[PDB]
């Protein structure tokens, strides 16, 4: 993934969040991918 | 061998050793209070006006005592109980 340019407070570090949200943000983007891909067959 | 010289040393190290606490305590507490302060508006700007209703409760808490003990201090040295 290309990277384009209060206080939250993250725990239990943002290191860890940002590894876990990852993948998932993976999967939404893999899972939008087939829904509009389902929505194109129609 | 002057009792009330005796009578003056003891009244001032006892004096000399509340103030020193005192000053530990209030320095300590005030500076505990003061970092959990800083880093709560660090946080956040807006709770810099709350959250110095409950800051201030224990600096008085602290500053008290502190205050206590120039008070109970300056009864030993000008007037010394069991002084003559």
């Amino acid at each position: 993934m290309e990277v384009e340019y209060t206080l939250y407070s993250f725990e239990p570090d943002p290191e860890t969040l940002f590894d876990a949200l990852l993948p998932r943000y993976i999967a939404t983007r893999v899972y939008a991918a087939l829904l509009e891909a389902a929505a194109s067959e129609s | 061998l002057d009792p009330n010289a005796i009578i003056t040393a003891g009244a001032l190290i006892g004096g000399g050793l509340i103030m020193g606490g005192g000053a530990i305590g209030a320095g300590i507490g005030d500076g505990i209070a003061g970092n959990a302060l800083i880093s709560g508006i660090a946080r956040q700007p807006e709770a810099q006006g709350r959250l110095f209703t409950p800051f201030f409760i224990t600096v008085g808490l602290v500053e008290a005592a502190y205050f206590i003990n120039l008070a109970f201090m300056a009864l030993f040295v000008f007037a010394t109980p069991g002084l003559q």
